[PDB]
């Protein structure tokens, strides 16, 4: 049995220090989803997954499968994928239109707000069906994306997110029209645990500064240069959230950062032109220079990972303490160009898909490292997350909030130890921002 | 994607051997790493494609397969393959340094002619069989559509467009960073 | 850790209310196969399997490997499929005829007893043989279909049947010549809990008779016929065992499930001429109209699973909370002819093997739902257990026992009451009849 | 079922070509759901039949397979392939709605010749890879032993007789919800 | 070993079919436990080769595979192999009694010919799907690099050489009591 | 929870009793992980498989990889193939040479000693590299034969083996030249216990001279020579260490055994000539006549196991407690013949490999037994280990130390009773010689 004085010595954030029992316990994984995964946040998609009434979207809350769904009255609802009579399956295909919903098992028939309306020989056979419609979450939207919750308890998104929602916006909010998501969802299985994933776009830019990524950038230069020349960025800062767990790290002008990524087009529409001289001026109660942020990761606690200067999405769903699955997706402005939203489609693909350049080398880690992890010896020590201990601070001109360098692991610490708080924390009094 | 639409007239013995006689030389390029070979197959106008499969209900079947403008497993031109076959074989290409150990078992090849000469259009199943590492397994099988034009390399054809519809949805592999 | 009174709140028959945690749970599931799979009697075949002497049948009971054996003296005896040795597989085959069991590990030899006649080097490296035999389980057959239980402890077959046997007599009482197994035994892999199965063929018409098999019926039915003219059965009861936690449904005077699933011979078998008449005859002890008996369902508790009137017999071997292996074979008539035999054959084929049309749509939901326990919030709150609630009586005139409505969950409740009496109670002094 | 009596003359290139032609062609059928369109090459004298495979010791291996009077996974008609063709193509049939992902890896062909014109004995191995839902993968192997007749349609050939011996005792899928 | 050295004039139809045939036969004896018959196609200077195959940085891969004077899954002569059959037909051999259920499924063939008259080197892909006892199920890949003379038995030829490369390093499976 | 009283209770040499829960439950190998493998003496390779400076080979110590690597000063030195950022594999090849080692996801460099000598960007982001380097083992040899321990207060090797040595001797110490390893090693995965794999070439010919291995000396006498003439040995001994679990048993004077499997050369070589005679020399000061020790099998606990006559050597890996990989390779003499070690290499590869005459019964016979153990009535009841009791002596007049008869269990009951030692025993204060 996990105590709280137990749990909270998993984490050392003063020291910099890690458990590696955390990446791969049966027991705190189990925890897991009840103390983190079941009292979150969590991201579902975006808007235009599901734009007109009766659609829906088949997807997880930690391991619970919940419908997705936009309502009559242009609302979206989010319950349980699961009949409360012996547990089926309620909605069986993955996203598409539906009039009504209905179990292949017993028949109990379900409105599109995943209400009980109809049970089969209920006059005969039989209890209330308003109460036995299967469990609903609570549904909020900011500027587009979808995000869900279990408890009541939890605070509202907007002061989840917190200090976090400026950068959120570097992505979300450039136009008034806002986003629309790219069609299509890709899924691929990871055999490592979600933590790993989530403090790489949390707080690791250390990796893609130095040799995960060497190959991936060799990919995206043009034929007739090669790493020697490749202008290595140095210069950058990164962001922790005064609470939540989220961070943020992106380069402070160098452009060798994103046109290895994303190419001349996309750089164009990011940097320059009337697009970016609209996002400065949208962006201008944060006092941040948008156009100068290149390169950007971006981690939402706990499962909420993005980047915003290539537009790259993506939710990692827990599948034990040992595997996970990557759903990811891609978003492009609303009035923006057949051009440019062509050219974010193809580098997306050309980058972070399975087969993507960049992707490949994430994963290769992550799969090792749990391995490892197996062994008793191997968790007997602690990992180091010394990195830019006690450099951090909250008084900088252009980006607001905990900002320090970025090539450090404050926000990293700041993951582990919300992550931490929830585990061993039962109520949201003491939790709360 | 339907059911490939053969003719009726099938091809020659002598064409139908040439086609899987090209398909085996190609597989044993990819499964003895011959990247750079393999590359050179690849025409200047070559669309290289692998759309997202989804589950769809019967009465919503059509949904089945990623658009044109959505995102894909791959979505390759002769410029972007160019980037992967430098990662590939790379020193510092960790996904594939060590290599994988891959085998492309193929054959149900249907072979169909086009309006230009000497191109022609081909369907195949396959199974490609990955081994990495220790005891990493990842098994993948589908079919394959190409549009095969007459060179004069060890070969005897070059791949002018390749869609690959591979028999998946979620994808039980943590990369793709094979070639099929 | 599960204490008595912490199982007993997972099961409340007064409510209708099920805990899903009992599919799900592996601490509950090790429970299961000491306190329930170690003391009940489990089916294993019937006496056709093993017809003459030396014969044998590799079987399970739980996850314990067994081999059923006719003797001599015509006698059948059960003992476990392990060496005392050091656990090696005694008998390595399916099934077949054997003069004497041999182990291929160091040589230890056995006759069809199951007793240690022969250790090689006896008598220089050494004990007594009759002590080092494999555990022998009891043996009790009823009209056919070979019973085994290893508690010494436990009631003898007949007790533990109780007033079900009348609805077992149904299939198995028709003929003075018996019944006999058509050869050859089915077996595939269903990753859910045995529950589910076993719930379903004891108190689960539900299914059935309006989502599940819909197409099932289709492929049945007239070529020229569709489903909106395929008749819809409604009249019918259901049974509720006095002790066991056994369960049977079946349809009344409606022959739309029987003529579509078994044919127009089979039915003119089952409710016409002299062949049903004289099962009338036979089972006129019992008091039951058995040639408006169509289209019936029965579980014997555990795990004894078949359907009386299509003659498809089952076996669900547990293999960890989330997994089930489905052994089916099919009972006839021993004196029946040539044409019916052959009918039941090829019907039972299409209907109820691994790729009949009703088993494709048993298992599929069973998939899905065993799926969606991996959650934390799919077992955070109950199954509706509710259906048919206080409404089943003992005073019915066709029917004995706690009869009620073909579309109840009345034997549902009772067999899961039991499970909860067998997971609590370790003693026979109170769990007994 | 002992080793398949290939003649000792194999068969003409053409004939052998044909034949591999028909199967890639059937397994397009399949692997793209256009059942109806497959059920059509199944002739009405047709005996659809996979027996029951068990572990027998070498000196009972003639009781391996199941017999014509015993249980099998498969033992079809005409008429009872046409109700399973109905529940595939249902909406109501949920084993296959949303429908699985297939793929029929045709390979090792052996063609013999008949006492009737037109008519052949087939033997050939299989790998079927069964994909579902979001995880569920199935993969089957075995061999067909086939009886096809030449016929007039957009294959060439109709099926009279199929036998399937499948590489398994106990199924490790759920179910049986493809075509062999 | 590299990418095979394949002749960039196929061989003839009529040669290509003679060795596809030669392989489906060869596989239908090992799949129907033909040991006998599946033995007497080996020549009395057979030598039956299966490296080790290790995980090695890219600019170690010259040393992937173990060489003639180490270790090996098999190395083997006539006199060794007869051994493995009377084995392998024993019924006190308990790793095939009850024996497994294997499919090998053939493709891919290469026809090369050499400086000697009626011998061919010949290269080929396969799976071999083997299921065992209740559950067990072992998937193998690879290519088998094979030295073919023509001879008068059943099956059209017999094997002077076989080298089998599998694609793993630690061997997935318990065993290998069957022939590749 | 395993208390060291419940632990004494699985082992009982004085009635000669097993409790099979041993080699199933999940809670008692975690334990095993820490108490046995955590502490013990454990094989990793040769001398020459890490012949030059920089040459490594990547290896176990139960389930944690560990990098063992030839040093400048002729030293070997293992280290935990787990770098102490976030746990990445720092060494990802099976084999080699190299100059430095460097983990691929930060570029933290380590030389080939396993000291962390860069970090980029530990300037401007830092911390002590000293402090951080992989977690070391200690390294000893013992003629050749490289073990590692990870515990400072574990007895030195020497100790740990004690009379266990001169048995080793037979094998390793026949010539000045000493022991030279065979190029490559073989591995495979067996679904079963380490314990069987231990147990049997530490006391176990029984199962050799029975029934197991009657198809695989078929397949190593002439064609012409049937198990008629094969020969039946069964004169021999078996030896129990007097500190460690460590046990050997072999055949004398018998040499039907030998010359099946090994061939008439190396039969010849062990047992008459002036190698043999060599080795009688340098090995008659211990009280052991080795050229009439024909085919023997040892294992030095907890994983070493090696066939003297034969030269086959493997380390069990745990993999869980239900499954195994086997890593093995072959030692000759370094001064031997050419023709004596192809003899060696080609009999080795037929006998022992995955695909070996013998392994392949071998293997068969545990998978089996470990299936087995799934159910709760195959655990319920201790397998018997009272072959040969009280009838070792250690005043034997041809054998030094506690010695048996060669179909004996004292060897395996000297093995499980260490294993309960080193189980229930925390400090080396009480466990030690
Ligand atoms: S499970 Fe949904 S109605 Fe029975
Ligand atoms: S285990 Fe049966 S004799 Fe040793
Ligand atoms: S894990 Fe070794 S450098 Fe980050
Ligand atoms: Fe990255
Ligand atoms: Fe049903
Ligand atoms: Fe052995």
């Amino acid at each position: 049995n996990w105590t709280p004085e137990a749990i909270r010595g998993l984490v050392d954030q003063e020291k910099g220090l890690l458990d590696p029992r955390i990446y791969a316990d049966q027991s705190l994984y189990e925890l897991e989803l009840e103390r983190v995964f079941g009292r979150s946040w969590l991201l579902l998609g975006h808007e235009s997954h599901v734009p007109e009434t009766g659609d829906f979207l088949a997807t997880y809350m930690g391991e619970d499968p919940v419908v997705m769904v936009r309502q009559k009255d242009k609302s979206i609802k989010v319950f349980l994928n699961q009949c409360r009579h012996r547990g089926m399956r309620i909605c069986r295909s993955d996203a598409g239109n539906a009039k009504a919903f209905t179990c292949s098992y017993h028949g109990w028939a379900y409105d599109i707000a995943g209400k009980l309306v109809n049970v089969p020989f209920e006059k005969e056979a039989f209890f209330d069906k308003a109460e036995w419609g299967p469990l609903q979450a609570r549904v909020a939207t900011y500027k587009g994306l979808v995000f869900a919750n279990w408890d009541v308890q939890a605070p509202d998104l907007e002061t989840y997110l917190g200090d976090a929602r400026p950068y959120m916006d570097v992505m979300l909010d450039r136009t008034p029209a806002g986003t629309v998501a790219i069609g299509g969802m890709q899924k691929w299985v990871i055999p490592c645990n979600w933590k790993f994933a989530a403090e790489q776009f949390c707080s690791d830019m250390y990796h893609a500064g130095t040799t995960t990524h060497l190959s991936g950038i060799l990919a995206g230069i043009p034929p007739e240069m090669d790493l020697s020349q490749a202008q290595i960025p140095t210069k950058g800062n990164q962001f922790r959230a005064a609470w939540g767990g989220h961070g943020s790290g992106w380069y402070v002008d160098e452009p060798g950062s994103l046109l290895a990524v994303m190419g001349p087009k996309v750089t164009q529409y990011w940097t320059e032109g009337p697009a970016a001289e609209l996002a400065e001026q949208r962006l201008g109660h944060t006092g941040m220079p948008v156009r100068r942020m290149v390169g950007q990761h971006m981690t939402i606690f706990p499962t909420c990972s993005f980047l915003p200067a290539m537009n790259q999405i993506r939710v990692w769903h827990p599948r034990g303490p040992n595997e996970i699955e990557v759903w990811a997706f891609t978003l492009v402005d609303a009035d923006a160009p057949a051009e440019i939203k062509e050219e974010y489609r193809r580098h997306n693909i050309r980058n972070f898909s399975a087969g993507g350049v960049f992707e490949q080398d994430d994963g290769e880690n992550w799969v090792e490292i749990q391995k490892g992890l197996r062994g008793y010896k191997a968790k007997s020590q602690p990992f180091n997350a010394q990195m830019g201990l006690g450099r951090s601070q909250t008084g900088h001109p252009d980006f607001p909030g905990n900002v320090g360098y970025v090539y450090a692991e404050e926000a990293a610490r700041g993951m582990y130890h919300h992550w931490m708080r929830m585990m061993s924390e039962p109520s949201w009094a003491t939790l709360k921002p | 994607f339907k059911t490939f639409e053969w003719p009726s007239k099938a091809a020659g013995l002598e064409l139908q051997n040439e086609i899987e006689q090209f398909y085996y030389r190609e597989a044993q390029l990819l499964d003895h790493r011959a990247y750079e070979a393999w590359f050179a197959l690849l025409d200047k106008d070559i669309h290289y494609f692998m759309p997202l499969r989804t589950n769809r209900m019967i009465r919503e079947g059509e949904l089945e397969y990623s658009g044109d403008q959505d995102l894909a497993h791959f979505d390759e031109t002769h410029e972007t393959m160019y980037g992967r076959i430098r990662k590939v074989t790379s020193d510092v290409g960790w996904a594939e340094n060590p290599p994988s150990r891959t085998r492309h078992l193929v054959s149900n090849v249907i072979v169909k002619e086009t309006a230009t000469p000497d191109t022609f259009e081909v369907n195949s199943a396959f199974i490609l069989y990955r081994n990495r590492l220790e005891r990493q397994v990842d098994i993948f099988a589908g079919e394959r559509r190409d549009v095969l034009r007459r060179a004069d390399n060890n070969l005897g054809f070059s791949i002018a467009k390749r869609t690959i519809l591979l028999d998946a949805s979620t994808l039980l592999s943590n990369n793709l960073s094979m070639f099929f």
